[PDB]
């Protein structure tokens, strides 16, 4: 989990954010992943970054980084719409 | 053996007697006929002792049941109903049971008449056991709807003391119970010997 | 591979109850501190839409007046046994006058939580958090699916449980006391969950000596949620 | 690998080898020891936990007065046979009105287990059983197997790493026929030490003590009469 | 043809004390016209502040106790820690509706400590219901010993008579006066008395004879 | 406990088990089944495999009522069981009505029974389909079942080697109406179509259905019917 | 023991029953009930064995009501009595018999009104008018005397009225207050309480 | 490893069974029933037409059920004369129960209720028989319904067999007929239906069936009507193709 | 694990043939519902006359008791058999309970009845989602909707089928519940529901309302025309 904190570190201060937010709930939104998708996660958040303007990357930028990369981004953009669960 | 109830403006008037004897020989004096079964909720044993007591736990049990599954409080009729359902299922095994049962509903006040032969009704005013038919002469004599508190108190207590007095089976303890619409309030419970030094005058 | 419940591997069984605690980590998260005040739990909702009615959704249920619940993942298994659980301590109560402890009703559950079986059905899927107050006062249970029971001081479940149960570990000692427990175990709920949290996030399960009853709070935990 | 999938199919080199597995689902446990002198029986077994605000589980449970068990892998089963074994307990103990002897009552034990271990449909069970008993002939120290074929012993030990114990017991199993309670006692955490690693120490929460006796009921203990059974104790020789 | 039940004979005398509860039973055996021994204890320890007397049919009397003493064991071995007595009231009282249609000939009357650690006595009938009172005598001198109780323990029709509490050795020569007096009158009963004292330290036995006729 | 059927679908939509039942079938022997306008005759060609064996012991022809006889197509391990079958089945309705029954009740209980052996699967279906002859009610029948549970109805009906040709040869050969003796005559005229040329006594034989019953005739008559019957 | 009465008209039923409901001494009930409301056009009494009458009337009434809901429309009067007696008859023969007398009141809007009449022995009847008791015997042979098959509702009223008053004539019980419906082509239509002032 | 399918699913969300029945449907002969409001009519086609048979049967497609209701028939044969067995035995059951015939669809929803219970569970193969509905009630008159495969039914006025008739419904969309209760005019009708769809070449009576069921004076009763008529059928509606051929 | 039977959870703890009834149900046709504040409401979509039929035979809503109304998705004869069984079953609340049975229970009974369904051995799940709306508690108007899980859930509108994403973005759009309870905000909420029906065919909608005292009121498609008509009126005065 905290080696991908530990790239989450290096993706984040290799670009410019804002060091407000946290990143170990985007580790548990990473099960299985790759430090270069992270490089691919930080560019998302990045692109969201580009949408709005934004270079303090804001928790949310990051939240839909993710959401784009593992779940609107995992074979289409519906993994999920059913509860079930919770 | 004499019990009775009756409902009317203020809420509904639980009274019984405590003796329990064995044929000709006095058991106890001390019997609690009146079977507590809710907050919400009373019944009476009126003819068998653990069939009152076995299966007025069960239907204690089965409420307790509906309203955990529920979240709702049960309603009298439909837990009279149950208890006439079970009763049925040994219809002419050989058992006693002609209880009442009382209770508060969102309608009002509850009052269901339950016997071992199917006879579950309702009504307003009930007595069952040896010496009820004294309990319904005194009891219809000094019958209203619009009576008040002490009135029904001195009314019923009056009543239990004419059947105790009348009945070689009744007497024991007066246990009074008052229902009321947010949940039941005992009253008291008095001996016949004080009732009747005090009655006699 | 060990496609059943009758194949074991040539290392272990048949991962399947396995697969079901693969199973849990996919439902929300819950957290039950047990303090000698009491033992309290909170649980997150995840309401998804505003037709969506909040109180519809039940984590927390009353098994006795003094035993609350706790559910994870499928829900539907886990009220067959709040069902058979308020039948067997009502059975507790009718043969002996008297409540059911909360370990002996946790074994009561754990003797089916493994009896599967399609012959001579399907395992479960549902971890379970047990608050009570016996007669030893605050008790906090957990289980699992395979009926292997343990008693917990501070039982985190569901999704994000690890640091949840590792920050509650930093956080977490004997000498608690009960809204300390609270506001820390809503710190770390806020930590963990993903929504802003308000009133319908959350709700509360509070049983106490004094206060064996009613183990929730109503908008006090609104109150409480602003008291943060 | 295709044969070695199920029960009834024997294999090419006529292992059944899910037995092997079973015994290995054995294996994953804790360690345990049971040992007994002429006179006093005495079965330890290794608490262990999930977490450390969690409980240490146990192993050890009473059936009977004159019956102790320690246990090591799996629960269901071991809380299934636990129940048909106090079950059987009540039932000879009912109609016969007698404490049972100990041999008989384990081979019920190995004949209800003879059934899942031979039909299709049923699974073998992980059983890690250590048992002293009381009959007329004083203690036994009898363990178990998922392949039903239970021995009798003097002392032994199962689990992980049980195998230094097991040079204890052989090195010391002269020490344990004369040697009464409380030596036979730190004996028996002298062989539960050993299956330790050496950097750890037994604490106080991480065992279970159980002690029958022809004159003493087997009774379990922990960390309360368990630490004047940890004080008397030498240091592990670094 | 066959009968399937007999009476057997007994009588059970339990006193709820403050904090003790004396439970005595003649230990005399028979039928009929025969005497099957003089020594038959109906007295049964069941925990440190439990004990049971039980008369009437004398081999549903061994069944049920065994029975008992195995659910003891059932809620012990499953849940760590004894009965309460209103516990044993409780199962002990559906077991006795559990055989409803063919019932035990048999009367029983639990006694022993609280939690408060006070006399406690659970009469019970053939068939299941109960209640907690302070003195029972069951048996065939049932109605040779309730009224002096009631003149004694309840001081009923008593004018001008204080309510003493009973002490123990008070109601030792009580028990001891009142197995003297209903063994001159009973056929039932003698040649012997069993006396079980339960206390909050432990139970005490004591052995008192009676008339050998 | 298993047999939750054994029969699945073709893509196509067939089933092909019972396709090669009816492999089974048609790839065994043949044999001839002739209404005429009094009676039925059915006919076999029963050659032993070695020189030893006893033509008393097995029947082919085999009366289920005094006025039905029957033959199959297939084997008799099966045969015998499903005449077990048929005989109950008849005594059934004998113990209901009190009357001979007709020959298409048995040709829907019967029909009925296999096509439940057709149904599941832990058993195969069987490779027979009956030949089924009987004299009821002034007008003989003559029905023709299959494996696969249906029945038929035929003026004529063989099967198995060469049915084709002898059935184009009962097709030229036979016609509506003839006799008994006439349909034995085009009955071994299309036995000896296909049979090899050893044909005595003992390798036909020969059960017919008159108006008065069924007859299983002897070899004989046979004997004295079929040597040089033309 | 008690009366109930059953009388057919040309387009409507007209019937009348007690509220009594006894215990061998006294009167325990007064107001009682016995009219089960079956559908729209159909209607029920009964007087039997009262364990017998509560829980056949769930069966029945439940299970027509289970057809209503089902199909979607109600049910002849004459297959459902023969639903009844049909039950009646698997009941009677088995370790549970019940023991119960009835009388159905149907209403059809192409038969018109149609009423049936049932036994304790399970027995299908078609009548002008029926009736159960013991003073079954003392109207019913007034009902014969002053019957006309094409008669008017009110008629029947006044019949009605002065059977009732033959009844507090010669009868030993006492049965105060008798309730009454009435079936046309609408329907159930309740009549009021019938009591009368003896002396 | 011996499990088919035989309850189960496609991986997206279809079903594999019974597709394959509608499969085995389409080939088979044809049936069709009329819009007539003085009874209704049905027409088959005779499979299996070699001639050395006996046709002693009177009926093969068709199986008047209970008194005033028949149906025909298409896919495997005594399965659906189990089916037919069964039915008889249901409706007739519910004659039993109430002295009254079934009001029609009800016992048609049992019977899709029966297939139902094969496609779910039973780990068998279902029927893949599609077959027709006829009779009369108190309450809708003469009808007409439609079995299938899949558990539902069809409440129709002009019904459907497979591929021999898919054509057929497309005629009789084109050749729609409202108001007309006139049976001979579904007679024609019809002899055009099988004119067309069917190859028979010049309609030939014995592939053909026709029957009708009519009410008559409160027996509504059944005309499994014979050949001759048939014949000046054949000849009426040749007469209307020559009708057809005056516009040369 | 693989594609097969219930029993199997998945290598990431999932049952796959769960999601598969599910599609079914997402390729089933599309049903609205919401509940007034005393007259509740619903419709179903693509009624597809095929000129040769009746349709009171393929009528998709009916009801169990006189509070409560029925409606499904997926397929039909599944749906059948749930609603006799729970005909079956109100009936026998009925007859146990003489209260007007409610609609939390019957849908514990269908939920769990699917649930329990679903446990068994080879026995094909339901592949149906239910609507189920009923106002009995003091007239109290509650809509459940269903799972092929078996997870009933209160909502205070729903809209499934092809879409139903589509058409409740639309109801979060159109969520208006201020208005108080003018059932006439009702009418022109299921005439909005109707209007964002994915084709708004205008004659292949049906709708049924209660006033939850009434019976079931099937409506007519020139009342709901003339709904349509004050319905692009209003659109007209929207420029």
């Amino acid at each position: 989990l905290e080696g991908r904190t530990h790239i989450f570190k290096i993706h984040a201060r290799s670009m410019s954010v804002e060091r407000d937010i946290r990143f170990e709930l985007l580790a548990r939104l990473c099960p299985n992943s790759t430090g270069a998708e992270i490089r691919s996660v930080c560019t998302e958040a990045g692109m969201f970054a580009i949408r709005a303007r934004r270079k303090i990357a804001t928790e949310k930028d990051f939240l839909e980084a993710v959401n784009k990369v593992i779940k609107s981004y995992a074979k289409f953009s519906a993994t999920p719409r059913y509860m079930t669960y919770n | 053996t004499t019990t009775l109830a009756f409902k009317f403006r203020h809420g509904v008037i639980v009274a019984a007697d405590s003796r329990a004897t064995a044929g000709a020989y006095i058991a106890s004096q001390t019997v609690k006929k009146v079977i507590e079964i809710n907050p919400y909720l009373l019944g009476t044993m009126a003819g068998g002792a653990a069939d009152c007591s076995f299966w007025e736990r069960l239907l204690a049990r089965q409420c307790r049941i509906y309203e955990l599954r529920n979240k709702e409080r049960i309603s009298v009729a439909a837990a009279s109903k149950l208890l006439a359902n079970m009763v049925y299922q040994y219809k002419g095994m050989g058992l006693s049971m002609g209880t009442m049962i009382c209770g508060w509903d969102k309608r009002g006040p509850g009052l269901y008449y339950v016997d071992s032969e199917g006879n579950r009704i309702s009504g307003a005013t009930f007595s069952v056991g040896s010496g009820s038919v004294y309990a319904y002469g005194v009891m219809d004599r000094g019958y209203s709807y619009d009576l008040e508190v002490e009135q029904a108190y001195d009314l019923a207590r009056r009543a239990i003391y004419q059947a105790t007095y009348r009945d070689a089976y009744s007497g024991g303890a007066v246990n009074l119970y008052h229902v009321r619409e947010d949940g039941w309030i005992r009253v008291s419970s008095d001996n016949v010997a004080d009732l009747h030094e005090k009655y006699s005058g | 591979y060990d496609r059943g419940v009758n194949t074991f591997s040539p290392e272990g069984r048949l991962f399947q109850v396995e697969y079901a605690i693969e199973a849990i980590k996919l439902g929300s998260t819950a957290i039950g501190i047990q303090t000698s005040e009491g033992v309290c739990l909170a649980v997150e909702k995840r309401i998804t839409s505003p037709l969506m009615e909040p109180s519809s959704i039940e984590k927390i249920v009353e098994i006795d007046a003094h035993i609350g619940c706790a559910m994870s993942g499928l829900i539907a298994d886990a009220k067959t046994l709040i069902d058979k659980a308020r039948v067997e301590t009502q059975n507790h109560w009718f043969t002996y006058n008297e409540t059911m402890t909360v370990e002996s009703v946790t074994q009561a559950v754990s003797n089916l939580a493994l009896q599967f079986g399609e012959e001579d059905s399907r395992p479960f899927g549902v971890a379970l958090l047990f608050g009570g107050v016996d007669e030893k006062g605050p008790q906090l249970f957990h289980m699992d699916p395979s009926g292997t029971f343990v008693q917990c001081d501070a039982r985190a479940i569901g999704s994000a449980s690890e640091g949840a149960q590792s920050s509650l570990q930093e956080v977490y000692h004997k000498s608690m006391t009960l809204k300390e427990a609270i506001k820390s175990s809503l710190i770390i709920l806020k930590q963990v969950m993903e929504e802003k949290l308000n009133a319908t996030n959350i709700e509360l399960a509070t049983v106490q000596p004094g206060q064996n009853f009613h183990m929730f709070t109503k908008e006090e935990l609104e109150e409480v949620i602003k008291d943060i | 690998n295709q044969y070695d999938n199920d029960v009834t199919v024997w294999s090419p080199q006529g292992r059944i080898h899910q037995i092997e597995y079973a015994m290995e689902a054995v294996k994953q446990g804790s360690a345990t020891v049971g040992l007994k002198s002429k006179t006093h029986a005495v079965l330890v077994a290794l608490k262990r936990a999930q977490s450390e605000l969690a409980a240490h589980q146990k192993k050890i449970l009473h059936v009977d007065n004159h019956i102790g068990i320690s246990i090591a892998g799996l629960t269901a089963d071991a809380r299934l046979l636990c129940n048909f074994m106090r079950q059987e307990c009540l039932d000879s103990r009912f109609v016969f009105d007698r404490p049972l002897p100990v041999s008989r009552l384990v081979s019920l034990i190995g004949s209800k287990t003879q059934i899942p271990t031979q039909r299709y449909g049923r699974r073998p069970y992980g059983v890690g059983l250590l048992i002293a008993g009381y009959d007329d002939m004083g203690p036994h120290i009898f363990q178990t197997c998922p392949s039903a074929n239970y021995f009798d012993c003097r002392a032994m030990s199962i689990g992980a790493r049980s195998q230094s114990a097991r040079t204890y017991l052989e090195r010391h199993m002269s020490e344990f026929m004369e040697c009464n309670l409380n030596e036979l006692v730190k004996h028996g955490l002298r062989a539960l030490r050993e299956t330790l690693p050496a950097e750890q120490d037994l604490t106080t929460k991480n065992v279970s003590i159980g002690i029958v006796g022809k004159d003493l009921e087997f009774t379990i203990y922990d960390d309360d009469d368990v630490s004047p059974f940890l004080e008397g104790l030498e240091e592990r020789p670094q | 043809r066959f009968s399937p039940y007999v009476f057997n004979g007994g009588t059970i005398l339990a006193i709820a004390g403050e904090d003790f509860a004396i439970v005595a039973s003649d230990t005399r055996l028979s039928e009929g016209f025969s005497i099957h021994t003089r020594d038959s204890p109906k007295c049964y320890k069941l925990t440190d502040k439990t004990v049971i007397g039980c008369s009437g049919f004398h081999g549903d009397c061994l069944t049920l106790t065994k029975i008992i003493e195995a659910r003891l064991k059932m809620y012990k071995h499953s849940n760590n820690k004894a009965m309460t007595t209103g516990a044993i009231a409780a199962m002990l009282s559906t077991i006795l509706y559990s055989r409803r249609f063919f019932p035990y000939y048999v009367y029983n009357i639990i006694g022993g400590l609280d939690e408060e650690g006070k006399g406690a006595v659970y009469s019970f009938d053939p068939v299941g219901s109960y209640q907690r009172d302070s003195f029972k005598a069951g048996g065939s001198a049932s109605a040779m010993l309730q009224p002096l109780l009631d003149n004694q323990v309840g001081f009923k029709n008593m004018q001008n008579v204080e309510h003493v509490p009973l002490s123990l050795d008070r109601a030792m020569r009580l028990v001891k006066d009142v197995f003297i007096s209903a063994a001159e009158r009973d056929v039932y009963t003698g040649d012997a008395l069993r006396i079980c004292i339960v206390t909050k330290e432990g139970i005490r036995e004591e052995t008192v004879s009676l008339r050998k006729d | 406990g298993y047999s939750f059927s054994l029969t699945t679908f073709s893509p196509s939509g067939k089933l092909v088990q019972i396709e090669y039942a009816l492999a089974a079938v048609a790839g065994g022997a043949p044999s001839v089944g002739i209404k005429a306008a009094n009676g039925v005759v059915l006919a076999t060609e029963k050659k032993q495999k070695s020189i030893l064996y006893d033509e008393r012991s097995v029947h082919k022809v085999e009366p289920i009522t005094k006025h039905i006889g029957l033959v199959y197509s297939g084997m008799g391990p099966d045969y015998r069981v499903l005449v077990h079958r048929a005989r109950k089945l008849a005594q059934q309705y004998y113990l209901v009505y009190q009357e001979p029954i007709p020959t298409a009740q048995l040709v829907q209980r019967v029909a009925s029974v296999m096509q439940e052996y057709t149904q599941s699967g832990g058993v195969r279906p069987f490779g027979v389909s009956l030949l089924i002859c009987g004299w009821n009610e002034g007008r003989p029948y003559l029905f023709q079942s299959d494996p696969s549970g249906a029945y038929f109805a035929w003026k004529a009906t063989a099967m198995g080697k060469n049915y084709v040709n002898g059935k184009t040869f009962l097709e030229k050969r036979y016609n509506e109406d003839l006799e008994l003796e006439d349909a034995i005559h085009t009955a071994i005229l299309t036995l000896k179509e296909s049979f090899e040329g050893q044909m005595t006594e003992d390798n036909i034989e020969v059960g017919i259905c008159n108006e008065a019953g069924f007859r299983r005739l002897t070899p004989t008559e046979v004997k004295d019917y079929l040597a040089a019957i033309a | 023991m008690e009366y109930l009465i059953g009388i057919q008209g040309p387009d409507y039923v007209l019937v009348a029953s007690d509220r009594v409901a006894a215990s061998n001494i006294v009167q325990m009930k007064d107001d009682h009930d016995k009219m089960f409301k079956m559908s729209e056009k159909i209607l029920l009494l009964c007087v039997g064995e009262a364990g017998d009458t509560v829980q056949f009337a769930e069966y029945i009434q439940k299970n027509v009501q289970l057809y209503k809901m089902r199909n979607g429309y109600e049910l002849s009067p004459t297959a459902a009595a023969n639903f009844t007696r049909r039950n009646l008859a698997d009941c009677l023969r088995s370790r549970t018999p019940y023991h119960v007398n009835l009388l159905l009141a149907g209403y059809d809007e192409h038969e018109g009104p149609a009423l049936y009449y049932m036994d304790y022995l399970a027995a299908l009847a078609k009548a002008p008018f029926a009736a159960h008791g013991y003073g079954a015997f003392l109207t019913l042979s007034i009902l014969d005397r002053y019957y006309t098959p094409t008669i008017s509702r009110e008629r029947a009223v006044e019949l009605l009225r002065k059977c009732l008053e033959e009844l507090q004539k010669r009868f030993i019980l006492n049965l105060p207050t008798f309730s009454v419906r009435i079936i046309d082509k609408n329907g159930i239509h309740d009549l009021d309480n019938i009591s009368f002032p003896k002396q | 490893r011996y499990d088919s399918r035989t309850t189960i699913f496609s991986p997206e969300g279809r079903l594999y069974q019974v597709e394959y029945a509608m499969e085995a449907i389409g080939h088979a002969g044809t049936c069709l029933g009329i819009l007539a409001n003085d009874g209704v009519l049905l027409a088959a086609e005779r499979r299996n037409i070699h001639k050395l048979l006996d046709e002693v049967f009177f009926s093969e497609k068709i199986y008047k059920l209970n008194e005033d209701m028949a149906c025909s028939v298409a896919g495997i044969t005594s399965d659906a004369n189990v089916l037919t067995n069964e039915l008889r035995l249901i409706a007739q059951r519910y004659l039993l129960q109430y002295q009254e015939p079934i009001p029609c669809e009800q016992l048609v929803t049992a019977l899709c209720d029966i297939k139902q219970a094969y496609t779910q569970f039973g780990g068998k193969r279902p029927f893949g028989v599609s077959l027709l509905y006829i009779g009369w009630d108190k309450h809708y008159g003469f009808q007409l319904y439609q079995s299938d495969p899949s558990g539902n039914y069809g409440g129709w006025k002009a019904t459907c067999i497979g591929n021999n008739s898919a054509a057929a419904v497309s005629m009789l969309k084109q050749d729609y007929k409202e108001g007309e209760m006139t049976l001979k005019s579904a007679l024609a009708l019809a002899i055009k239906v099988l004119n067309k769809t069917m190859d028979v070449s010049k309609l030939s009576a014995e592939k053909v069936e026709i029957a009708t069921l009519t009410r008559e004076n409160g027996k509504t009763v059944i005309r499994v009507l014979k050949q001759k008529e048939v014949e000046q059928l054949i000849k009426k509606h040749e007469e209307e193709e020559a009708k057809a051929e005056r516009e040369k | 694990s693989y594609d097969r039977a219930i029993t199997v959870f998945s290598p990431d703890g999932h049952l796959f043939q769960v999601e598969y009834a599910q599609e079914a149900v997402k390729k089933g046709s599309t049903a609205v519902g919401v509940r007034g504040r005393d007259i509740v409401v619903l419709g179903v979509e693509k009624k597809s006359v095929a000129k040769l039929q009746d349709e009171r035979t393929v009528r998709k809503i009916c009801a169990l008791d006189d509070n409560v109304c029925m409606a499904f998705a997926g397929l039909t004869a599944d749906a059948r058999i749930v609603i006799n069984r729970a005909r079956v079953e109100c009936q026998s609340h009925r007859l146990t309970v003489e209260d007007p049975v409610t609609v939390e229970y019957i849908t514990r009974y269908i939920a769990s009845l699917k649930q329990r369904y679903t446990q068994s051995n080879g026995r094909r799940p339901f592949g149906i989602s239910a609507l189920i709306v009923g106002f009995d508690f003091d007239g109290t108007p509650r809509l459940y909707q269903t799972d092929p899980s078996g997870t009933y859930h209160a909502w205070k509108a729903n809209a499934i089928g092809r879409g139903a994403k589509s058409v409740r973005e639309f109801l979060e759009k159109n969520y208006t519940d201020e208005a108080i309870e003018t059932d006439d905000l009702t009418i022109k909420l299921v005439i909005k529901a109707l209007l964002e029906v994915v084709q708004s065919g205008g004659k292949n909608i049906e709708l049924a309302v209660m006033r939850r005292d009434q019976s079931l009121k099937i409506l007519n498609p020139e009342e709901i025309e003339k709904y349509v008509a004050e319905i692009e009126k209003e659109k007209e005065e929207n420029e």
